[PDB]
């Protein structure tokens, strides 16, 4: 009974709902789940993601410029993988931090 | 049982969503993950959208899950083990215990 | 036979950088999928 | 079940461990070498 | 043991970032604690930086 009703909690926490956690799910991000039946019980098949590949890219914490409205970027400036020119809708507008030029 | 499930299984794409919870969207199973993945992860859209056919990584996965369902997949080992469980006392404690 | 077997826990070991700008690990491949529990 | 959870503690990159982690703040969870300091005293 | 719980601090900074768990920065524990401090609490820039 105890483990069925951590069988109800895994259903909603990792199949109907999206993850978003980082305990009650799939190794790595949880992209997905199902369940079938099985003898006794459910069985469960999260869907993961995983990296495989890293590589240490150096990157400036924030942009400033002459005046101060600094938008919260890997080193000229690029907005899990590739490159892209322009931030557009990508950076926000915080207020400054330390080390100016950067929010740094 | 199965009809529970099938249920379930059809009801994924529309209930996984922003929505919030039972709020059900018809949608389609590929926008689905493509949304799951562009939230879940920071891949951009570009990423996704631009080339797909991620779908291939998809179901190697899915594959390898369907070849091996022998005992050395840890999982189904534990399926084993419950039913060996029930059977064991069932079939064994009480005929032994009666002879 | 040929005892004596003792596995080792080393990650991948980004290092803190002294100047402002900070290295960061990035991956480029997908890998999904995973079997899971009863 | 301690190989279990062990495996699930890191699977994470880790900073090699410097004598000084954050400016002005004293940590007694480094390494004097074998089993921290916080660790010796419990 | 202690391998893991060092394995353990040393990733405490890095993976505290909203963007990815699995994801890692080399990253100051000041920094990261000021971030955790604006992460639950709501004290701004102004009152933690200053």
């Amino acid at each position: 009974a105890l483990s069925a009703q951590l069988a109800k909690d895994k259903v909603n926490e990792c199949v109907k709902a999206q993850s978003k956690r980082s305990g009650f799910c799939g190794q790595g991000t949880h992209i997905v789940s199902f369940v079938v039946n099985a003898p006794n019980g459910l069985y469960f098949m999260h869907v993961g993601y995983y990296p495989s590949n890293h590589i240490e890219v150096v990157s400036a914490y924030g942009l400033c410029d002459a005046a101060n409205p600094t938008n919260c970027y890997f080193i000229t400036n690029n907005t899990d993988e590739w490159s892209y020119t322009g931030s557009s809708f990508y950076a926000p507008e915080p207020i400054t931090s330390l080390n100016t030029k950067y929010v740094a | 049982e199965a009809a529970y499930t099938s249920s379930l299984l059809g009801s994924i794409a529309g209930v996984g969503w922003t929505a919030g919870l039972s709020s059900f969207a018809a949608i389609p199973f590929a926008q689905s993950i493509f949304y799951r993945l562009n939230g879940v992860g920071i891949t951009q859209q570009v990423l996704s959208e631009n080339q797909k056919l991620i779908a291939n990584k998809f179901n190697q996965a899915l594959g390898a899950m369907q070849t091996g369902f022998t005992t050395t997949n840890e999982a189904f080992q534990k399926v084993q083990d419950a039913v060996n469980n029930n059977a064991q006392a069932l079939s064994k404690l009480a005929s032994e215990l009666s002879n | 036979m040929r005892l004596a077997s003792i596995a080792f826990n080393h990650p991948i070991q980004v290092d803190q950088l002294n100047s402002s700008y900070f290295k960061l690990s990035i991956p480029t491949n997908f890998s999904f999928g995973v079997t899971q529990e009863y | 079940s301690v190989r279990n959870l062990f495996a699930s503690v890191k699977s994470s990159q880790s900073s090699p461990i410097i004598p000084g982690f954050g400016g002005d703040f004293n940590l007694t969870l480094l390494e004097p070498v074998a089993r921290s300091a916080i660790e010796d005293l419990l």
